[PDB]
RNA sequence: CCGGGCACUCUAACGGGACUGCCCGCGAAAGCGGGAGGAAGGAGGGGACGACGUCUGGUCAGCAUGGCCCUUACGGCCUGGGCGACACACGUGCUACAAUGCCCACUACAAAGCGAUGCCACCCGGCAACGGGGAGCUAAUCGCAAAAAGGUGGGCCCAGUUCGGAUUGGGGUCUGCAACCCGACCCCAUGAAGCCGGAAUCGCUAGUAAUCGCGGAUCAGCCAUGCCGCGGUGAAUACG
RNA sequence: CAAGGAGGUAAAAAUGACAU
């Protein structure tokens, strides 16, 4: 259960509850950011990267 | 009368772009207040540094979205002419409305 | 004063003095006083006869209180004796009623710890 | 009484308003 | 006579059958083991060669280790004809 | 290992008094970091006192700790898995933290029931020689004075 | 806890009530504690699923507001080494 | 180890992005999913042309997108083809303005990307790896380069043993902000596995 | 009526101090520099720098507050009383510095940072 | 609030600002001690930054991936159950045992952030949760929010007590297709254990520990007393 | 000023782990 389970986190019908995020990138359920619809792995993979607009490190 | 409000990501394309239009502004007949710095609105998120599961120690990234205001006195067509479609950002978003 | 089943609070306003009573107590006791229009912050110390007599008349009274409530209670409970629910068998195995963590903690319904060994 | 759900400074700890603690005026 | 596990894994190759629990390639290996560790009445009968028998010490005392492959071990605790916690662990 | 011999903490000076030691005495009275309960209790006191006494506070407070300051303390030392006890001088700092210290918990060990009460009396009590905290002073320097024996130890 | 819905399957009502008329056998299933104890068809069996089986529950008034699989335990425990 | 991406570690002074566009929420998560469908479809049929970068640049319809290419070989001549349909069969889920442009990489053995990949590519064609390391940063080296360090690691030359080839010239201190510090990666996929590449390349600052 | 100057902050709290030459010593913002700050022991401590000097109500308070809680703004007028002081009376810089009545105290609040529990604290282990 | 003004405060953009450069003393130098110099100093206070390597550390359940195995099934869909079970054991915590305290009323003073498929002013019903209305806000404009500890006034008077809130009965609300198993609040009634903790064991050196409330992520709702942040008041001690 | 040759010496505290 891994394929089609990110076929039901698009397909969403039949209750409005049933429905959930999941990360576009990889397919994870949880620490999924409604922002970028990205899991918090997967956004520290690209903000080092640079394809993350505006998105910089954090120091203060 | 027009007002003009510049968001950016980029500080410094900001700061640069929203004052060429202060001087497209000035050299065609009009008064203008200079750039108004608009509050910062930033938009942080704490991530934990590992795939694994390491809660203690992770890494927090944050988002600047910057305001800037200039505001110009008649709206006659001569400045206008120079700010109608004259458009220099790399993806600055500007707001022109009149109130 | 007997107010209802009970006499014990004296010197010690009539207010707090009214809590002392399973069925009162906090909301109902300033909510009697008022009603029956008597002075919360009174001695309690037996006083004007007649206030104590309309206090006394109007508690007892209006709604269940005592040991005639707790009868009620532990009837409403007793209610899921029969064939009941899954709320009733929490009543019988002594667990909390409320679907809680049991895994730990739960001792004010289980009792203190036994300690089993193993 | 922080636990209490009869205190204005229980509301408080709880979050939530009440009786006990009215949405201001 | 195997009487309880830790291992579920071990647990449902043993009881059921299920194989998906254990390598793929270890699966006939694990049950002859299994099976002489049920069959087992005393500790002395699982002292194969192959077994590479022992007591386990420190804090894993009480505990036996008979060899499957490699570095993996199947632990349990041996008692009057029974064997007690079958755990498949590291080495 | 200390490299820095740790400079001496200096404070603000209160109200009305000017006092550099007072001000410490209301530290610790603090508790959860309240100055304003503490003074107020502080102050409570120091009227409390023009009551059962003609006296003024800032010397029945200054002479008070003056009672209640340890000459000499027992000092745990050396050989022996840590075994003697060497009585030592008392620094003018540490005479300084005992004496308050000593009166606020002696001061809230007291059996009344308003902590101003307290202060007051144990401070009275204190700068006559009677309180509960120059009990703590007498006592902690009778366990000095029977360890003159392996005093000569030192240091 | 509703208050302007309070509702039962309309699934578990139809086969309820097109099955109440003039009489009826108690052989009745369900799949769902989610509806209500439903008054009339009380002298009635339900069948209730605890995730294993259906557990033959039975109606006698005194239950309302407990809708089924209260009456349908889903755990065991029976006992904890004693 | 545990090192910080001395890409992400510049970011804002040194080194800028790669997907430069402003957006609000209810935009922002659509535009960047689009944005890597990009990048994730331009990576496949352009390989071959072994791109240094892809930056992006948006307006509202506007979508610019500039190939970086050691060699744009692959693009010969207007309607000699490679680009006309290439370049327009973006708008298959996008329909909006696929400016896309073609860069010339000068130097390959100074872009750290480029480099990287050309070793990956030297572990497929079941080269001597740590030999490939050692002239792969001279190569970088020999390109007027203040500064190389490329590093393969795990199960190097098949082999049951998960090892790691270190090789490094001149200076490379990861550590200053002003840097100017090119780091690429490149999976090597293998009949016994996969392992990584990477590669720094570093020149003045100031 | 006049002006004199005015910047004070402490811990977040801004406070901006003028002072009117007059023999009525007086206050500002919401009521009296008592009344708004009563029960408070250290609030007249912001008057402090006028004892310094030789200003025993010669001048018309006029400090207006904000941000912080009382004791910042307290610490903030001071800074701001100081400042108007030392302003049109560049020779009572003797006494500011010996005493110490001019500096904007860096001291505030750390950062909570992660791991710890806050701040510093450390959220405490056991190894078994 | 308007006229008008933007010098103050603030907002955010680049700069200036100490480099022990200056004085005394020590020294061969590095440097150390001390002093006016100023907002600041002898890395000013905090962040981001983690060498060669070590732990066959962690991680095939984020993802990629070699090999083994499963394929009318070790895959796929659904309803229901379960992850929430409880004779027990350990960790991290939250709330307390009270009078430098609790309750009620009045009245002040923050920062950092979030919101027009939402934040929801002001009215109206309601003891209340909340429901009806309904203005403003693409938001330094409108809203979330009154910060809370504090202060003023009054009441309890030291007793398991107006401390403490567990547990349980009853009555309600809101989200949700639906809250029995298992949701959060609200109101009435119950009011338990606990009167400060054995052997042991933890944190913190200056805005710090302690104490007080506020915001955000995830999020229909929420089991958050958690985590990541914000500011309020603000100790003690360091001989060694 | 700078040391060589001489002498009193810690305690109470054991064990080892699972393929080379
Ligand atoms: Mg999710
Ligand atoms: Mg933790
Ligand atoms: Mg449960
Ligand atoms: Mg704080
Ligand atoms: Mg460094
Ligand atoms: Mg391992
Ligand atoms: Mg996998
Ligand atoms: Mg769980
Ligand atoms: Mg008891
Ligand atoms: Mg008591
Ligand atoms: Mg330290
Ligand atoms: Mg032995
Ligand atoms: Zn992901």
């Amino acid at each position: 259960a891994r394929k089609a389970l990110i076929e039901k986190a698009k397909r969403t019908p039949k209750f409005k509850v049933r429905a959930y995020t999941r990360c576009v990138r990889c397919g994870r359920a949880r620490s999924v950011y409604r922002f970028f619809g990205l899991c918090r792995i997967c956004l520290r993979e690209l903000a080092h990267k640079g394809q993350l607009p505006g998105v910089r490190k954090a120091s203060w | 009368k027009i007002r003009i409000k510049l968001r950016g990501f980029d500080h410094k394309t900001l700061d640069a772009s929203a004052q060429k239009i202060v001087e497209a502004a000035r050299r065609s007949g009009a008064q203008v207040s200079g750039p108004i710095p608009l509050p910062t609105r930033v938009r942080r998120f704490t991530v934990i540094r590992g795939p694994f599961k390491h809660k203690d120690s992770r890494e927090h990234f944050e988002l600047r979205t910057h305001n800037r205001l200039v505001d110009i006195i008649n709206p006659n067509r001569k400045t206008i002419e120079q700010l109608m479609t004259l458009d220099l950002p790399t993806g600055v978003e500007i707001e022109i409305k009149t109130v | 004063a007997r107010i209802a089943g009970v006499e014990i609070p004296r010197n010690k306003r009539v207010d707090v003095a009214l809590t002392y009573i399973y069925g009162i107590g906090k909301a109902r006791a300033k909510e009697a006083l008022e009603k029956t229009g008597i002075n919360p912050a009174t001695r309690v110390k037996d006083l004007t006869e007649a206030e104590v007599v309309r206090l006394r008349e109007y508690v007892e009274n209006t709604w269940k209180l005592e040991g005639e409530l707790r009868a009620e209670v532990a009837a409403n409970i007793k209610r899921l004796m029969d064939i009941g629910c899954y709320r009733g068998l929490r009543h019988r195995r002594g667990l909390p009623v409320r679907g809680q963590r049991t895994r730990t903690n739960a001792r004010t319904r289980k009792g203190p710890r036994k300690t089993v060994a193993g | 009484g922080k636990g209490d759900r009869r205190t204005r400074r229980g509301k408080i700890w709880r979050g939530t308003y009440g009786k006990y603690r009215p949405r201001k005026k | 006579g195997i009487k309880s596990f830790k291992h579920k894994g071990l647990k449902l190759l043993f009881e059921k059958g299920v194989t998906s629990g254990v390598p793929a390639q270890d699966v006939d290996r694990i049950n002859d083991r299994l099976q002489a560790i049920d069959t087992a009445t005393e500790i002395g009968e699982l002292n194969r060669q192959i077994y590479k028998l022992h007591p386990l010490k420190g804090d894993r005392e009480g505990y036996w280790s008979i060899t499957v492959r490699a570095n993996w071990r199947i632990t349990f605790q041996f008692i009057n004809g029974d064997a007690y916690i079958l755990n498949y662990e590291d080495y | 290992a200390r490299r820095r011999r740790a400079e001496v903490r200096q404070l603000q000076p209160d109200l009305v008094y000017g006092d550099v030691l007072v001000t410490a005495f209301i530290n610790k009275i603090m508790r959860d970091g309240k100055k304003n309960l503490a003074a107020r209790i502080f102050y409570d006191a120091c009227k409390i006192i023009q009551e059962k006494t003609g006296q003024e506070p800032l010397k029945v407070f200054k002479q008070a700790v003056e009672n209640v300051k340890p000459r000499m303390e027992v000092r745990s030392r050396r050989v022996g898995g840590a075994n003697y006890q060497v009585p030592m001088e008392v620094s003018p700092r540490r005479q300084q933290s005992l004496a308050l210290r000593w009166l606020v918990q002696a001061a809230n060990q007291r059996p009344e029931r308003r902590a101003a009460v307290r202060i007051a009396h144990e401070l009275m009590d204190a700068a006559e020689g009677k309180g509960g905290a120059v009990k703590k002073k007498e006592d902690v320097e009778r366990m000095a004075e029977a360890n003159r024996a392996y005093a000569h130890y030192r240091w | 806890s509703l208050k302007k819905g309070v509702f039962v399957d309309d699934h578990l009502l139809e086969k309820v009530l097109e099955l109440n008329a003039k009489g009826e056998k108690r052989l009745i299933k369900t799949w769902s504690r989610r509806s209500t104890i439903v008054p009339e068809m009380v002298g009635h069996t339900i069948a209730v699923y605890n995730g294993k089986q259906h557990v033959p529950v039975y109606i006698t008034e005194n239950m309302v507001g407990h809708k089924l699989g209260e009456f349908a335990p889903t755990r065991t425990y029976r006992g904890h080494g004693k | 180890g545990n090192k910080i991406h001395p890409i992400g570690f510049r970011l804002g002074i040194t080194r800028d992005w790669e997907s430069r566009w402003y957006a609000g929420k209810k935009q922002y998560r659509h535009l960047l999913l689009e944005d890597q469908r990009i990048r994730g479809l331009l990576e496949k049929e352009l390989y071959s042309a072994g791109l240094a970068r892809v930056d992006i640049e948006r307006a509202a319809d506007n979508v610019a997108v500039t190939v970086h290419v050691a060699k744009p070989g692959v693009v010969i001549g207007r309607g000699g083809e490679r680009i006309r349909v290439l370049r327009e069969e973006l708008a298959k889920l996008t329909g909006k303005n696929v400016a896309l442009n073609v860069q010339e990489v000068q130097n390959p053995n100074l872009s750290a990307p480029l480099v990287a990949q050309r070793v990956a590519e030297q572990i497929e064609r079941r080269f001597a790896v740590r030999r490939a390391i050692k002239q792969a940063v001279q190569r970088v080296m020999e390109s007027g380069a203040k500064g190389a360090k490329v590093i393969v690691s795990g199960r190097i030359g098949g082999a049951e043993q998960a090892r790691t080839e270190w090789a490094a010239q001149g200076r490379v201190p990861l550590h200053t902000l002003r840097a100017n510090i090119d780091y690429g990666f490149a999976l090597a996929r293998t009949t016994y596995g996969v392992l990584g590449v990477k590669a720094y390349i570093f020149l003045g600052e100031v | 009526m006049e002006q004199y100057y005015g910047t004070g902050r402490r811990k977040e709290a801004v406070a901006r101090v003028f002072l009117r030459p007059g023999n009525g010593k007086v206050t500002v913002n919401g009521q009296d520099f008592n009344e708004y700050f009563q029960g408070l022991v250290r609030a007249v401590a912001a008057l402090e720098p006028l004892r310094a000097v030789d200003a025993l109500g010669h001048f018309d308070a006029y400090i207006t507050v904000r941000g912080g809680g009382k004791s910042g703004q307290i610490d903030a007028i001071k800074l701001g009383i100081a400042r108007a002081l030392v302003q049109y009376n560049p020779d009572y810089r003797a006494k500011l510095k010996p005493l110490g009545f001019l500096t904007r105290d860096a001291r505030v609040v750390e950062r909570k940072k992660y791991g710890k529990h806050k701040a510093r604290r450390a959220p405490q282990y056991s190894k078994r």
